[PDB]
């Protein structure tokens, strides 16, 4: 499960960060990138806990 | 340059079951050893699908709906199935596909045609040599435009008029989205006369024209065949020939798919059709064991 | 502990032609905005840099994308969609703004990827006269889908009274003509709009950047770049039996560990390069000061 | 009012005579005057005479 939550987009355009960095300028690009991140934390601590 | 064809003894057509037939490969991604679900239009299990006798005087070629795709099987040896004419209303006032298989041409055009009222190709025995060619080749009146006149090498493929027990199966799936016409086809040998065999084999994809153009209905191409013994007149002259093909329509399912070592799809588990479907593709696996499982709402 | 990449290597398909972007922006005639046309453009290299600084445009907005960065990826079967419009209704052209052109005539999706481009073109297309060549629809019953077509002129019937063909009392002509004169203002002044649609590639694209190709490096731990696909890793010679229509392949993890080479046709193993944990064995400050070094796995 | 009108002239501005039931409004002015045929014409939101 928690490799399987790395496939999911969050509300972001795509779960990938590589097209999300190769597609749009750095300012735009955090708030996707920020999405991720709070998505794929919370899934961290939910398996720690 | 229009005929009516008469002398046409019309029946209700016979119905077959279609058991796991119809899978195509869903995506260009390859896969080994793992079990892939994934939602797309398939046609479901144990179906029930209409059969065509081309084969008294029981020919039939009715102009059938396209209801999202359409699966196609034919059961033949002599090839009198050629090819398939695809739009909306047939009449020159819209774009309507076009797919021949011929030795002159295949002509793959995209263009305007005026269909007659019943489109047809005629091979016809010759008298200075067993040379077949269409008789009536206008099965439209003129392309106002072209647009995918994508005419292929055309296509070399023996023409002639013979019964006999059926010996290869042809299987087509037509879908229609985004403005592409794809196409997927396999060739599996059987020697049967009866219903669909029953068997699983994955349709691998064939093209993918981009036509973009509107289709509603759907008609068969076939080779009448003219002799001596007929009076070479287009309402009735014209000999039988053994053939037999199958249509079904394509829905949204959600199917649960194997992938074996080398990368092919052996297997395939129908979801919504059976509660016990429904615990395997929960448990996403092909064997369930003893216990109570939590399937849906 | 990471192990860091050598160089850089980018393969890119070997297509000569040129897009024909110069025809399309700039033509004798550009259809009205209630019936755009539709151009599509593949298989050709395009180059957005030049149009980017190509003339002085009135707005260049690209959703999705960035325009530095168009150079530098692949695309599929571009669309081009040229429309006149009034100056004040340019504002709804941009995804997911309401308004009357929006409603009745061209819509974009809400996750709308590409490029809007419009240009003035008072100096040219406004005749002194009136240019009433160029009409809109005002009234329509229900609200366009995005990316529809309407071309079906009918009387609206408004209210309990039908219409009936009369186009009298509470019916009107759906079509309303345009008022393009040099006098007036610059808010009524047309504008020609160009709008870029981009989709994603997952079939072979062939729409790429002109990006030069280098060298293929086997064994090394290098940063590749397949037709946009980038990452880090090792490229080795593979087994995985492709099939002719796949071009790249998955794991259970759904990630690339496979792809073909759009140059030489050939497959190549991906392994991501390699990395672990860093322990450190101590006895102790107060005893010594010499350290142990263990690497994990 | 709309519907079997009966009225040489029902134009709306800014707003659809179908959907006015719907959307509500406070504090209705109604002003009412009589014109020659001629000057309907002038009576126009951005007409002169
Ligand atoms: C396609 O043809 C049908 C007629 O069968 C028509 O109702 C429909 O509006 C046409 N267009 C689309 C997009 O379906
Ligand atoms: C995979 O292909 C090889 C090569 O022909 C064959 O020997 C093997 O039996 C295949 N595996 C199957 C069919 O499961
Ligand atoms: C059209 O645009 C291209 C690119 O800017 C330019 O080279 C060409 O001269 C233009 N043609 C006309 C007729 O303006
Ligand atoms: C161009 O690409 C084709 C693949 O379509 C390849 O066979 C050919 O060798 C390439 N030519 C060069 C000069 O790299």
């Amino acid at each position: 499960t928690l490799v399987k939550q790395l496939s999911s987009n969050f509300g972001a355009i795509s779960s990938v960060l590589n097209d999300i960095l190769s597609r749009l300028d750095p300012p735009e690009a955090e708030v996707q990138i920020d999405r991720l991140i709070t998505g794929r934390l919370q899934s961290l601590q939910t398996y720690v806990t | 340059q229009c005929v009516n064809l008469t002398t046409r003894t019309q029946l209700p057509p016979a119905y077959t079951n279609s058991f796991t037939r119809g899978v195509y490969y869903p995506d260009k991604v390859f896969r080994s050893s793992v079990l892939h679900s994934t939602q797309d239009l398939f046609l479901p299990f144990f179906s029930n699908v209409t059969w065509f006798h081309a084969i008294t005087k029981r020919f039939d070629n009715p102009v059938l709906p396209f209801n999202d795709g359409v699966y196609f099987a034919s059961t033949e040896k002599s090839n009198i199935i050629r090819g398939w004419i695809f739009g909306t209303t047939l009449d020159s006032k819209t774009q309507s596909l076009l797919i021949v298989n011929n030795a002159t041409n295949v002509v793959i055009k995209v263009c305007e045609f005026q269909f007659c009222n019943d489109p047809f190709l005629g091979v016809y025995y010759h008298k200075n040599n067993k040379s077949w060619m269409e008789s009536e080749f206008r099965v439209y009146s003129s392309a106002n435009n072209c647009t995918f006149e994508y005419v292929s090498q055309p296509f070399l493929m023996d023409l002639e008029g013979k019964q006999g027990n059926f010996k290869n199966l042809r299987e087509f799936v037509f879908k229609n989205i985004d403005g592409y016409f794809k196409i997927y086809s396999k060739h599996t040998p059987i020697n049967l006369v009866r219903d669909l065999p029953q068997g699983f084999s994955a349709l691998e994809p064939l093209v993918d024209l981009p036509i973009g153009i509107n289709i509603t209905r759907f008609q068969t191409l076939l080779a009448l065949h003219r002799s001596y013994l007929t009076p070479g007149d287009s309402s009735s002259g014209w000999t039988a020939g053994a053939a037999a093909y199958y249509v079904g329509y394509l829905q949204p399912r959600t199917f649960l798919l194997k992938y074996n070592e080398n990368g092919t799809i052996t297997d395939a588990v129908d979801c919504a059709l059976d509660p016990l479907s429904e615990t395997k593709c929960t448990l996403k696996s092909f064997t369930v064991e003893k216990g109570i499982y939590q399937t849906s709402n | 502990f990471r192990v860091q990449p050598t160089e850089s290597i980018v393969r890119f398909p070997n297509i000569t032609n040129l897009c024909p972007f110069g025809e399309v922006f700039n033509a004798t005639r550009f259809a009205s905005v209630y019936a755009w046309n539709r151009k599509r453009i593949s298989n050709c290299v395009a180059d957005y840099s030049v149009l980017y600084n190509s003339a002085s445009f009135s707005t260049f907005k690209c959703y999705g994308v960035s325009p530095t960065k168009l150079n530098d990826l692949c695309f599929t079967n571009v669309y081009a969609d040229s429309f006149v419009i009034r100056g004040d209704e340019v504002r709804q052209i941009a995804p997911g703004q309401t308004g009357k052109i929006a409603d009745y005539n061209y819509k974009l999706p809400d996750d709308f990827t590409g490029c809007v481009i419009a240009w003035n073109s008072n100096n040219l297309d406004s005749k002194v006269g009136g240019n009433y060549n160029y009409l809109f629809r005002l009234f329509r019953k229900s609200n366009l889908k995005p990316f529809e077509r309407d071309i079906s002129t009918e009387i609206y019937q408004a209210g309990s009274t039908p219409c009936n063909g009369v186009e009298g009392f509470n019916c009107y002509f759906p079509l309303q003509s345009y008022g393009f004169q040099p006098t007036n203002g610059v808010g009524y002044q047309p504008y020609r709009v160009v709008v870029l649609s981009f989709e994603l590639l997952h079939a072979p694209a062939t729409v790429c950047g002109p990006k030069k190709s280098t060298n293929l490096v086997k064994n090394k731990c290098v940063n590749f770049n397949f037709n946009g696909l980038t990452g880090t890793g090792v490229l080795t010679e593979s087994n995985k039996k492709f099939l002719p229509f796949q071009q790249f392949g998955r794991d259970i993890a759904d990630t690339t560990d496979a792809v073909r080479d759009p140059q030489t046709l050939e497959i190549l193993d991906i392994t991501p390069c390699s990395f672990g944990g860093v322990s450190v064995i101590t006895p102790g400050t107060n005893t010594s000061n010499q350290v142990a070094v263990l690497y994990q796995g």
